[PDB]
RNA sequence: AGCGCCGUUCCGAAGGGACGGGCGAUGGCCUCCGUUGCCCUCGGCCGAUCGAAAGGGAGUCGGGUUCAGAUCCCCGAAUC
RNA sequence: CUGUUUAAUUAAAACAAAGCAUCGCGAAGGCCCGCGGCGGGUGUUGACGCGAUGUGAUUUCUGCCCAGUGCUCUGAAUGU
RNA sequence: GGCGAGCCCGAGGGGCUCUCGCUUCUGGCGCCAAGCGCCCGCCCGGCCGGGCGCGACCCGCUCCGGGGACAGUGCCAGGU
């Protein structure tokens, strides 16, 4: 389906198309809270092949850590 | 849609009322603190029996959870003789004597011999 | 091995700054419209002692311009105001003594006090009793004024920041002798305990880097460079030149 | 009559207070609406990539309306009718006895996995995008794939205007694949301005790059400073 | 890493109450009022809370009474 | 000078003191606390202020040495 | 908007370019709108009780300013 075209998209994280992205979701977590909810993944396939289904009783949690 | 004050205040909602679909407890407990169990009985010493006759008032030990309403309405419930005032004191050995002030058209003297004492 | 009493000053357990009676502090009004594109008329109710501090504290009472209430500030008094006299706080306000109005406005050679580091900073420089700033330059285009401080150092700052005009009241304060220790430590009482001052050749090498020895000597160069660690910057501090001055340091 | 005399209030700087004004420009909105609120300055500042620049230019109101009439006809069925036509089937089985007395319905399919295993089979008609998702890489790989096959993708505005028709909350993209023989005119008719405007126009939307629009506050100020330069030169 | 710690107004959608008006429902002798649900208008906390038996803090005095109580008990006279 | 000092071997010529000098700092700063945060003390502070030293009522005097050890300043001409 | 000031062309006027609105003799007061133009239910074309707009202009993509691809942050290296 589509899932193989996203990990393989998301695979390449350097090139320009996903360095905007992921530039703008850090500006964007990072007005937020250090610990917070985040209602559905930002990486569906990453959630899918680590053992998430879109079902109830599943919680997806935002968190940040002070990097060094 | 006119923004009065530049303080922005979370909006008055709606809360509605606790509706349980079911009792936390099934029955509620049963008031062990009883017109019976308020007193425990009257003193019998010479000072008491002083304030029997020269006072017109009785001396009773209670418990210590009980307060002046309490006392007075257990002594109105028991003798079924009204009450002028409580006084109240926590004995040094931890109990709780109460003198009660019977109203003038009663007398203690027949108080007391209906109840014990004499 | 102990830490010095220089070194024990930043803990801030019994150093900290007695501010029970303290009136309030000493800060100007907020700049809004009615003080960019105009001016605002408020009353001096009366001036008062700030315990700790030689400057006067003068309370002004101003109308506000959005509610119907009364606004109390705690103005620096400049030497030369009165209970009832009315001050004007804005931009197009009169020159006068107590007016505060921005900088970039007055003209050159006008002396003024307890003005403002950035526009907004709300009075924090020239603060103190009898001191003033002395502006000497002004930028029409890249807003800048050139201000001289009682330091003698001039600043570029900009030119949109306000500063009330006039001498602060009480000066010449450091004209009397404290005469004796009494009154020294009445004064330092109402300001924190750093007063006693020991000095370093009478204590022990545990406690400073001076004493000890059979004299009471230094032993050391007293001139420590910047880059000491704490506990061991002690006498003087990158001293560039010591001795008796001979004239003018004229120094930037 | 006799006395009805007008109170004229002065509103300048100190003759009277200030009355109360909309001030919705000034007012503190709380973090989540600061957050999301200068989001959208942020995507108009920064050079945002050509991948993206495909979304936010979609049809205009009238081609979205009537492929969305059009839509209206092959809509998934629910699950009411879903029921009733499961309990209808088993009946009309045991009264009839045929193999298939119902011919085979034809519905769209929704779902981007779907979608993307018909348009790499070359079996949809056309495809529709919404471009309201938040993760657009979910998205991004989708019009270069429908370019690469040859069927015609449009964009359109409003994933719960799509989601709609297919009685979901959100659905990011719908496969047109068949067609009623009465039908086949009106989206053969509409398909052909599809493909004049995102298939024929790849290349150039590919090599476009939007955004990088600074603020009307900046815009105001090198406005003047053009002006007085141009006042100086001639 | 963590039991947790710094921080007390700082980077918070941190006022659950009321004056009045309107709609709707209910109860008491439904004449008249008391409540409940909703809508409109208005309303800076100087941020929960703790911190003094010598600080601030309304209002009891006279006589008598016991082996041990007194501005507490009794009488009489007041007050918040 | 008044004052303080080693409770339990010292009351002093010791310490402190006003006074006299010098040094750093115009706040994205000076001197410090802190395992951590643009966290805290000075600071409800702004050079007549803060922070760090020496000498030690008043008067008069403050001599000569920058070689060495310290402090500070300069030019990518110039070595490592 | 001229209740205003203009450098100009010009017979009435025009805007190439602009200052901009109305608080400075006085220890007083100043808020919860007057008026105007419309929209409803009630007194036969009336009174009473209400609603909207102008008063108080429009549009917009950061609450307003000051720095800024620096300062600061994490890692590594060299001095002290
Ligand atoms: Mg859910
Ligand atoms: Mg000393
Ligand atoms: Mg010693
Ligand atoms: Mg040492
Ligand atoms: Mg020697
Ligand atoms: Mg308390
Ligand atoms: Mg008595
Ligand atoms: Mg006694
Ligand atoms: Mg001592
Ligand atoms: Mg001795
Ligand atoms: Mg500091
Ligand atoms: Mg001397
Ligand atoms: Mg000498
Ligand atoms: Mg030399
Ligand atoms: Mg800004």
């Amino acid at each position: 389906g589509a899932y193989k075209y996203i990990q393989e998209l998301w695979r390449k994280k350097q090139s320009d198309v996903m360095r905007f992205l992921l530039r703008v979701r850090c500006w964007q977590y990072r007005q937020l809270s250090a610990l917070h909810r985040a209602p559905r993944p930002t990486r569906p396939d990453k959630a899918r092949r680590l053992g998430y289904k879109a079902k109830q009783g599943y919680v997806i949690y935002r968190i940040r850590v002070r990097r060094g | 849609k006119i923004r009065t004050s530049p303080t922005f205040r979370r909006p008055k909602t709606l809360r509605l009322r606790r509706q349980p679909k079911y009792p936390r407890k099934s029955a509620p407990r049963r008031n062990k603190l009883d017109h019976y169990a308020i007193i425990k009985f009257p003193l019998t010493t010479e000072s008491a029996m002083k304030k029997i006759e020269d006072n017109n008032t009785l001396v009773f030990i209670v418990d210590v959870k009980a307060n002046k309403h309490q006392i007075k309405q257990a002594v109105k419930k028991l003798y079924d003789i009204d009450v002028a005032k409580v006084n109240t004191l926590i004995r040094p050995d931890g109990e709780k004597k109460a003198y009660v002030r019977l109203a003038p058209d009663y007398d203690a003297l027949d108080v007391a011999n209906k109840i014990g004492i004499i | 091995g102990r830490v010095i009493r220089g070194q024990r000053k930043g803990a801030g357990s019994v150093f900290r700054a007695h501010v029970k009676h303290r009136k309030g502090a000493a800060r100007l009004r907020a700049v809004d419209f009615a003080e960019r594109h105009g001016y605002i008329k408020g009353i001096v109710k009366d001036i008062i002692h700030d315990p700790g501090r030689g400057a006067p504290l003068a309370k002004v009472v101003f109308r506000d311009p959005y509610r119907f209430k009364k606004r109390t500030e705690l103005f620096i008094a400049a030497e030369g105001i009165h209970t009832g006299q009315f001050v004007y706080c804005g931009k197009k306000a009169q020159l006068n003594i107590g007016n505060v109005l921005p900088v970039g406005t007055m003209p050159e050679g006008t002396i003024v006090c307890c003005l403002e580091e950035k526009p907004g900073d709300r009075g924090k420089l020239a603060r103190a009793s009898g001191n003033y700033a002395t502006v000497i330059s002004h930028n029409p285009e890249t807003k800048k004024t050139r201000v001289k401080l009682p330091s003698g150092s001039k600043k570029v700052i900009s030119s949109a920041n306000r500063a009330v005009v006039g001498v602060v009241a009480g000066g010449g304060r450091i004209d009397k002798p404290i005469l004796k220790a009494g009154r020294a430590y009445h004064k330092y009482k109402a300001k924190r305990n750093c007063w006693p001052r020991v000095r370093g050749v009478a204590m022990n090498p545990v406690e400073h880097p001076f004493g000890g020895g059979n004299h009471q000597h230094i032993g050391k160069p007293s001139t420590i460079r910047r880059d000491a660690p704490a506990g061991r910057k002690v006498g003087l501090i990158a001293a560039r030149r010591t001795g008796r001055l001979r004239g003018t340091k004229t120094v930037q | 009559n006799p006395l009805f005399e007008k109170r004229p209030k002065n509103f300048g700087i100190g003759q009277d207070i200030q009355p109360k004004r909309d001030l919705t420009r000034f007012v503190k909105w709380p973090r989540y609406i600061r957050l999301q609120r200068q989001r959208a300055i942020l995507y108009k500042r920064l050079k945002v990539p050509p991948a993206i620049n495909q979304f936010t230019q979609a049809l205009d109101r009238q081609t979205a309306t009537q492929l969305l009439k059009l839509a209206h006809k092959y809509r998934p069925e629910t699950k009411q009718e879903k029921k009733q036509r499961l309990l209808a089937r088993a009946e009309k089985k045991a009264a009839g006895k045929g193999d298939v007395p119902t011919k085979r319905p034809p519905v769209l399919r929704a779902g981007v996995n779907t979608v993307t295993t018909l348009v790499e089979n070359k079996k949809a008609q056309l495809v529709v995008i919404a471009h309201d998702v938040d993760p657009i890489e979910l998205v991004v790989f989708l019009p270069a794939l429908c370019r690469k096959m040859g069927v015609p993708y449009c964009i359109i505005k409003g994933k719960a205007r799509l989601g709609h028709l297919v009685h979901r909350k959100t659905c990011t993209t719908v496969a047109f694949t068949q067609v009623n023989s009465e039908d086949k005119g009106a989206l053969a008719k509409l398909v052909e301005a599809i493909r004049t405007n995102y298939n024929d126009r790849y290349d150039e939307i590919r090599r476009h790059w939007g955004g990088n629009v600074l603020g009307p506050k900046s815009v105001a100020r090198i406005a003047k400073l053009e002006k007085a330069k141009a006042k100086e030169l001639a």
